[PDB]
RNA sequence: UGUGGACCCGCCCCUUGGGGUGUGUCCAAAGGGCUUUGCCCGCUUCCGGAUGGGCCCGCGUCCCAUCAGCUAGUUGGUGGGGUAAUGGCCCACCAAGGCGACGACGGGUAGCCGGUCUGAGAGGAUGGCCGGCCACAGGGGCACUGAGACACGGGCCCCACUCCUACGGGAGGCAGCAGUUAGGAAUCUUCCGCAAUGGGCGCAAGCCUGACGGAGCGACGCCGCUUGGAGGAAGAAGCCCUUCGGGGUGUAAACUCCUGAACCCGGGACGAAACCCCCGACGAGGGGACUGACGGUACCGGGGUAAUAGCGCCGGCCAACUCCGUGCCAGCAGCCGCGGUAAUACGGAGGGCGCGAGCGUUACCCGGAUUCACUGGGCGUAAAGGGCGUGUAGGCGGCCUGGGGCGUCCCAUGUGAAAGACCACGGCUCAACCGUGGGGGAGCGUGGGAUACGCUCAGGCUAGACGGUGGGAGAGGGUGGUGGAAUUCCCGGAGUAGCGGUGAAAUGCGCAGAUACCGGGAGGAACGCCGAUGGCGAAGGCAGCCACCUGGUCCACCCGUGACGCUGAGGCGCGAAAGCGUGGGGAGCAAACCGGAUUAGAUACCCGGGUAGUCCACGCCCUAAACGAUGCGCGCUAGGUCUCUGGGUCUCCUGGGGGCCGAAGCUAACGC
RNA sequence: GGCAGGCGCCGAGGGUAGGGCCCGUGACUGGGGCGAAGUCGUAACAAGGUAGCUGUACCGGAAGGUGCGGCUGGAUCACUUUCU
């Protein structure tokens, strides 16, 4: 555009929109689980996944997934949540983090055991 | 009317050393004539004149290109491989004596108008003095 | 008492209420202590200084125009009130003003800054420690005291909340230090000390100080440090591969020697020398005494133990591959994607890669992203040219001369506190951290200077733009009138068995005589050939002929004016078709609809009917594949050729317009 | 002359009549977006078997059809047969 146009309106500075309204910014929300539900993947994907209807301290009611070889939530399970896109069920945009409240860390586990929070097994 | 008139010289004049022309008319006035006079001491030009195409004055430039090459396309190498306005009406562009730009490391120049008159980058430098950065030429 | 000062009036300089001056009036004071006539601490008035502040102004300071109008103490004036002081700060009377597209008013969000993070920069993001300013002290008002407050730990009142209550009435306010509770993903001791530094009062001795100096807690961050060092096999065992020969973990381990975190023992700080007291004079100077929370810590010395390692990753991006297990499951996944029985992508294992007292995750900011492009992008077909005009504000503006010097440039100067940032030397054994010094800095103020460009004012010019004179082509627009061909209908004639329609048919029309043919009449709509490869128009769009009334345009002459120009937010007007209103009209055609066919079905394509509509007037509507999907204007950059329309010396030159091919060049290509 | 006291203005907040704005809740109802292998057809891409798209107008289970006008971002010297 001219600069005499540039001059008149101006550029205009761009605004981000959060893939994970888990309010106050908060690198995590407590919540209520109100399902224990289970649900099938997409496009090239079949498999039973699953997943948490969790009610927020937010005031948001959010599905959330649970990650992890099987887990131990139930409608009144506590539970913490923390975002991350589960590409495959669309419309599931926060992880459980696991390890946390009523979700117990994943059993007999020897990898990656910070994600899914499970201690380290002893030996002596 | 011709919105800019240096601007309708800086570009005649690059339209013809484009297609190797001998020489080529712009219509005068001092400033304009103010300028060549620098493209010739700087070598971008062989010469201007003042010419007079059917009553009204004009400044017939000469251009001067390099020599024939050898290879699929002879057309000789530009002396004047760009030119273009830095400062246009509607943006004008002045530049203190400690902020004149430096072209092409000085393979080049810049042409700036001052208040001691129009000079290059070296010439506005050595007098210590900044003006209106017309065009840089390289 | 009047050094002096305040006030009214007059004069003087000054220039806003600054400084002098003459009458008149008005205004002072506090005592205390002594190593008591002579000093110490106080008091009064005035002038000056230092510090600290009030007020006023230029410029700067986020998002929404899906907020466009706002204002009545509003805007100004006179007089008064008020204040330390200006002021609609407040008041009375008068005038009718003030602000807004350069965004008023409203709505949203927000303490601002020095700085911080990022970035090559320009920018973007932020205002958390520290420092500066501001505002606030449960919510709302208000004044009093005072140099200062409208007053966090002062007062009054109303409100909400808690607690006492003898029912009337009272008491509170941690956004001070700790601490509790609630909320939350999440954020510390109800610690030591006034030794230092700082503050208040005091002549001092001193007193007070949750300022402050320290310690405590938390890998929250930065820095430093350890978990050892040298030797040590053709190379244990276990675990893992394998082509069954071997290969790997691996000098790793064991083991040999050496050093000696932890731990014990002894010495033990710096921060502190002033206030005070003595000599000198209560001054300069010299002499002496007191005092350490941190802390028996830091640092030194002697003794001395081989003494924590995790976490993530290994399909590609991306450093690191093998076995087993699982079978579109279980699961992984930042994006691409892995898993459907041989998975380097899932789970385990061996091995490997990367960091390491940390390693990962999530969240957020800048970066890469020239992905809001000032630097530094685009709009023929990728997203993007407004449907077209007319024109307001605004932006932009040909050639020559002169004045000013607003922009612009230059010099000098003031400002730009500290911290932080840069560089050097230095203190802690290093660094983190800290000290001293140096350097740089945008911006704004003031004095001086330059005038090429831009602005401005004053002349001049003719090359832009406009006009005169003379010619020209056109479906450019409006109103009236008129012509023939055809369709349908009516009247007459002649004539008889079908016509019509389709792939084929059938609805349909025809003995009330159709179709075909001749003659006459009515009406409505469109204008064949010419005619396109053409013309006109800003676009939509314009086609029989005649006339009238009008718009644009092009050529020649080189006559007039003298930059009168370009673009154009908003505004205004125009704007295919369909659609709407009122009235008229209605041949043909035809959404809806009614039938006939076709089909698996047929709300369709095909056939026979048929209303709105298509037509006219007037008034709306305002859209489009409103297309060249290409804004308008001006300048420059080979040519060939076809065509429409002017002019001149007319084989050829020279304009305006419409096509094609092509130079340079451009383009992602197509293409231009 | 002062003080107490009295009256008045201003005045926090309260009340009543009417407005404008923002948030919560909401019986009903509108369409949207996602989700390997449900149903109807077959609108579009080849001249998609009636060239397509388009503004508008009516109609239809559904894509869609038709009217009017526009566009080429339409194939070629001569036909009607859904799906996977
Ligand atoms: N997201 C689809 C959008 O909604 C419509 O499409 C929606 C429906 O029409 C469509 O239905 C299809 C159906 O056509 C098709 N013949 C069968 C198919 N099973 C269905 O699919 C749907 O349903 C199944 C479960 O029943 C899901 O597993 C599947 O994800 C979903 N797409 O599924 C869509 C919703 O996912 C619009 N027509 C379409 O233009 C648009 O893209
Ligand atoms: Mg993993
Ligand atoms: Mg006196
Ligand atoms: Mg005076
Ligand atoms: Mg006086
Ligand atoms: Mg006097
Ligand atoms: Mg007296
Ligand atoms: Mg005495
Ligand atoms: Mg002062
Ligand atoms: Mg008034
Ligand atoms: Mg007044
Ligand atoms: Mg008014
Ligand atoms: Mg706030
Ligand atoms: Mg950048
Ligand atoms: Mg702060
Ligand atoms: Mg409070
Ligand atoms: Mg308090
Ligand atoms: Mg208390
Ligand atoms: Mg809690
Ligand atoms: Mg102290
Ligand atoms: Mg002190
Ligand atoms: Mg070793
Ligand atoms: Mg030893
Ligand atoms: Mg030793
Ligand atoms: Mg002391
Ligand atoms: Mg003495
Ligand atoms: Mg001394
Ligand atoms: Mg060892
Ligand atoms: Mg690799
Ligand atoms: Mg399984
Ligand atoms: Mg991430
Ligand atoms: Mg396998
Ligand atoms: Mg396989
Ligand atoms: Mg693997
Ligand atoms: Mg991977
Ligand atoms: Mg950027
Ligand atoms: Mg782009
Ligand atoms: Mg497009
Ligand atoms: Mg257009
Ligand atoms: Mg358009
Ligand atoms: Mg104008
Ligand atoms: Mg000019
Ligand atoms: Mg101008
Ligand atoms: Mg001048
Ligand atoms: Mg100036
Ligand atoms: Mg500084
Ligand atoms: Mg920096
Ligand atoms: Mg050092
Ligand atoms: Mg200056
Ligand atoms: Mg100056
Ligand atoms: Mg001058
Ligand atoms: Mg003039
Ligand atoms: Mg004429
Ligand atoms: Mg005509
Ligand atoms: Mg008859
Ligand atoms: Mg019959
Ligand atoms: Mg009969
Ligand atoms: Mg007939
Ligand atoms: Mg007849
Ligand atoms: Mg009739
Ligand atoms: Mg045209
Ligand atoms: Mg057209
Ligand atoms: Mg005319
Ligand atoms: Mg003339
Ligand atoms: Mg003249
Ligand atoms: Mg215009
Ligand atoms: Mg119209
Ligand atoms: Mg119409
Ligand atoms: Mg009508
Ligand atoms: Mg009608
Ligand atoms: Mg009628
Ligand atoms: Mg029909
Ligand atoms: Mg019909
Ligand atoms: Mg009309
Ligand atoms: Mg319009
Ligand atoms: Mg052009
Ligand atoms: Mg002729
Ligand atoms: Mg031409
Ligand atoms: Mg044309
Ligand atoms: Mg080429
Ligand atoms: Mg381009
Ligand atoms: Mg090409
Ligand atoms: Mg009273
Ligand atoms: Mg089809
Ligand atoms: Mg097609
Ligand atoms: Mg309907
Ligand atoms: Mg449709
Ligand atoms: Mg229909
Ligand atoms: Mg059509
Ligand atoms: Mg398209």
């Amino acid at each position: 555009p001219t600069i005499n146009q540039l001059v008149r309106k101006g550029r205009e500075k761009v605004r981000k929109k959060s893939k994970v309204p888990a309010l106050k910014g908060a690198p995590f929300r407590r919540g209520v689980c109100t399902v224990v539900r289970t649900v099938t993947p997409k496009k090239p994907n079949s498999a039973l996944r699953k997943v948490a209807k969790v009610r927020l301290t937010s005031g948001y009611e959010v599905t959330a997934y649970i990650p992890g070889e099987g887990h131990n939530l139930q409608e009144h399970s506590v539970v913490l949540i923390r975002g991350g896109r589960v590409k495959d069920l669309p419309g599931v945009r926060y992880h459980i983090v696991r390890g946390v409240y009523d979700a117990a860390g994943v059993k007999d586990r020897k990898k990656s055991r910070s994600k899914y929070g499970t201690k380290k097994p002893k030996e002596a | 009317m011709l919105t800019d008139p240096i601007a309708d010289m800086l570009t005649r004049i690059r339209n013809a050393t484009r297609v190797y022309k001998e020489s080529t008319d712009v219509p005068a006035s001092r400033f304009k004539e103010e300028i060549l006079r620098i493209l010739a001491r700087e070598g971008f030009i062989k010469g201007y004149e003042r010419v007079d195409v059917d009553g009204k004055p004009y400044l017939r430039v000469y251009l001067k290109y390099g020599p024939r090459r050898q290879g699929p396309d002879p057309r000789p190498e530009q002396v004047i491989h760009h030119i273009r306005r830095i400062s246009k009406p509607g943006r004008r562009v002045y530049v203190g004596v400690k902020e004149i730009p430096r072209v092409r490391r000085g393979l080049g120049i810049a042409i700036l108008s001052t208040s001691k008159g129009v000079l290059t980058d070296r010439e506005a430098r050595k007098l210590g003095v900044g003006g209106e950065l017309i065009c840089e030429v390289w």
